[PDB]
Protein backbone atom coordinates (compact mmCIF):
# COMPACT_ATOMS: atom_id res chain seq x y z
CA UNK A 1 0.00 0.00 0.00
CA UNK A 2 3.15 2.35 0.22
CA UNK A 3 4.10 2.58 -3.24
CA UNK A 4 2.42 6.28 -4.89
CA UNK A 5 1.19 4.23 -8.32
CA UNK A 6 -2.24 6.16 -8.69
CA UNK A 7 -5.74 4.47 -9.37
CA UNK A 8 -4.43 1.48 -10.67
CA UNK A 9 -3.15 0.28 -7.45
CA UNK A 10 -6.91 -1.36 -7.23
CA UNK A 11 -5.89 -4.07 -9.23
CA UNK A 12 -2.46 -4.34 -8.20
CA UNK A 13 -1.78 -3.79 -4.06
CA UNK A 14 -0.53 -5.86 -2.71
CA UNK A 15 1.72 -2.90 -0.84
CA UNK B 1 -9.62 -19.63 -16.99
CA UNK B 2 -5.69 -20.36 -17.84
CA UNK B 3 -5.09 -16.93 -18.86
CA UNK B 4 -6.31 -15.95 -15.02
CA UNK B 5 -4.45 -18.46 -13.77
CA UNK B 6 -0.88 -17.40 -15.11
CA UNK B 7 -1.91 -13.84 -14.00
CA UNK B 8 -2.23 -15.00 -10.41
CA UNK B 9 0.61 -17.33 -10.47
CA UNK B 10 2.73 -14.30 -12.17
CA UNK B 11 1.55 -12.34 -9.32
CA UNK B 12 2.37 -14.94 -6.86
CA UNK B 13 6.19 -15.50 -7.86
CA UNK B 14 4.86 -19.10 -8.63
CA UNK B 15 8.22 -19.87 -10.95
CA UNK B 16 7.01 -23.51 -11.60
CA UNK B 17 3.32 -22.79 -12.16
CA UNK B 18 3.77 -20.17 -14.71
CA UNK B 19 6.29 -22.36 -16.69
CA UNK B 20 3.89 -25.29 -16.59
CA UNK B 21 0.45 -22.98 -17.23
CA UNK B 22 1.94 -21.73 -20.22
CA UNK B 23 3.16 -25.11 -21.56
CA UNK B 24 -0.19 -26.10 -20.99
CA UNK B 25 -2.04 -23.27 -23.15
CA UNK B 26 -1.78 -20.01 -21.02
CA UNK B 27 -0.94 -17.44 -23.56
CA UNK B 28 1.80 -15.13 -22.27
CA UNK B 29 0.16 -12.60 -23.21
CA UNK B 30 -3.14 -13.12 -21.80
CA UNK B 31 -4.55 -9.97 -20.38
CA UNK B 32 -7.25 -9.18 -17.62
CA UNK B 33 -10.58 -9.11 -19.04
CA UNK B 34 -11.46 -5.89 -16.84
CA UNK B 35 -7.80 -4.00 -16.58
CA UNK B 36 -5.83 -5.47 -19.11
CA UNK B 37 -3.11 -6.34 -17.53
CA UNK B 38 -0.79 -8.71 -18.29
CA UNK B 39 1.16 -11.30 -16.44
CA UNK B 40 4.68 -9.35 -17.32
CA UNK B 41 2.53 -6.65 -15.28
CA UNK B 42 2.23 -8.51 -12.78
CA UNK B 43 5.62 -10.28 -12.44
CA UNK B 44 7.62 -6.70 -12.58
CA UNK B 45 4.86 -4.99 -9.93
CA UNK B 46 5.24 -8.00 -7.84
CA UNK B 47 9.36 -8.41 -8.26
CA UNK B 48 9.86 -11.69 -9.23
CA UNK B 49 12.81 -11.58 -11.94
CA UNK B 50 13.01 -15.17 -12.73
CA UNK B 51 9.30 -14.93 -14.04
CA UNK B 52 10.20 -11.81 -15.52
CA UNK B 53 12.78 -13.36 -17.76
CA UNK B 54 10.80 -16.40 -18.68
CA UNK B 55 8.07 -14.27 -19.67
CA UNK B 56 9.98 -12.25 -21.73
CA UNK B 57 11.54 -15.19 -23.35
CA UNK B 58 8.43 -16.78 -24.30
CA UNK B 59 7.32 -13.62 -26.03
CA UNK B 60 5.57 -11.26 -23.38
CA UNK B 61 5.20 -7.82 -24.70
CA UNK B 62 7.27 -5.95 -22.93
CA UNK B 63 5.78 -2.68 -23.55
CA UNK B 64 2.07 -3.50 -22.75
CA UNK B 65 -0.65 -1.48 -21.42
CA UNK B 66 -3.38 -1.60 -18.86
CA UNK B 67 -6.36 0.36 -18.63
CA UNK B 68 -4.20 3.01 -16.34
CA UNK B 69 -1.37 3.62 -18.97
CA UNK B 70 1.15 1.57 -16.98
CA UNK B 71 3.79 -0.62 -18.79
CA UNK B 72 5.74 -2.77 -16.77
CA UNK B 73 8.73 -0.38 -16.67
CA UNK B 74 6.10 2.16 -14.56
CA UNK B 75 5.32 -1.00 -12.08
CA UNK B 76 9.08 -1.96 -11.59
CA UNK B 77 10.01 1.39 -11.44
CA UNK B 78 7.35 3.12 -8.65
CA UNK B 79 7.85 -0.61 -6.54
CA UNK B 80 11.92 -0.17 -6.87
CA UNK B 81 13.20 -3.19 -8.68
CA UNK B 82 16.29 -2.36 -9.99
CA UNK B 83 17.79 -5.50 -11.57
CA UNK B 84 13.98 -6.14 -12.72
CA UNK B 85 14.08 -2.32 -14.78
CA UNK B 86 17.44 -3.27 -15.99
CA UNK B 87 16.29 -6.36 -17.58
CA UNK B 88 12.80 -4.67 -19.09
CA UNK B 89 15.26 -1.76 -20.37
CA UNK B 90 17.48 -4.41 -22.03
CA UNK B 91 14.06 -5.79 -23.62
CA UNK B 92 13.39 -2.52 -24.81
CA UNK B 93 11.03 -1.41 -22.12
CA UNK B 94 9.89 2.19 -23.44
CA UNK B 95 11.96 4.93 -21.02
CA UNK B 96 9.57 7.48 -22.71
CA UNK B 97 6.19 5.70 -22.21
CA UNK B 98 3.48 7.87 -20.36
CA UNK B 99 0.47 6.60 -18.47
CA UNK B 100 -2.88 7.95 -18.53
CA UNK B 101 -1.90 11.12 -16.34
CA UNK B 102 1.28 11.72 -18.46
CA UNK B 103 3.72 10.34 -15.87
CA UNK B 104 6.90 8.22 -17.26
CA UNK B 105 8.63 5.32 -15.46
CA UNK B 106 11.32 7.99 -14.40
CA UNK B 107 8.26 10.11 -12.51
CA UNK B 108 6.89 7.13 -10.71
CA UNK B 109 10.70 6.12 -9.44
CA UNK B 110 11.50 10.01 -8.20
CA UNK B 111 7.79 10.12 -6.48
CA UNK B 112 8.70 6.50 -4.66
CA UNK B 113 12.04 7.61 -3.63
CA UNK B 114 13.97 5.10 -5.93
CA UNK B 115 16.67 7.29 -6.84
CA UNK B 116 19.25 4.45 -8.15
CA UNK B 117 16.27 3.41 -10.86
CA UNK B 118 15.87 7.14 -11.55
CA UNK B 119 19.61 8.20 -12.44
CA UNK B 120 19.09 4.74 -14.91
CA UNK B 121 15.95 5.76 -16.45
CA UNK B 122 17.37 9.31 -17.06
CA UNK B 123 20.61 7.93 -18.60
CA UNK B 124 18.40 5.67 -20.86
CA UNK B 125 16.44 8.82 -21.98
CA UNK B 126 19.14 10.48 -22.97
CL1 LIG C 1 -4.42 -11.34 -11.09
CL1 LIG D 1 16.33 2.60 -6.62
MG1 LIG E 1 11.02 -16.21 -6.32
MG1 LIG F 1 15.60 6.52 -1.83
Amino acid sequence: KSIRIGPGQAFYAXP
Amino acid sequence: DLGKKLLEAARAGQDDEVRILMANGADVNASDADVGATPLHLAAWAGHLEIVEVLLKTGADVNAVDIWGLTPLHLAAAVGHLEIVEVLLKHGADVNAQDKFGKTPFDLAIDNGNEDIAEVLQKAAK
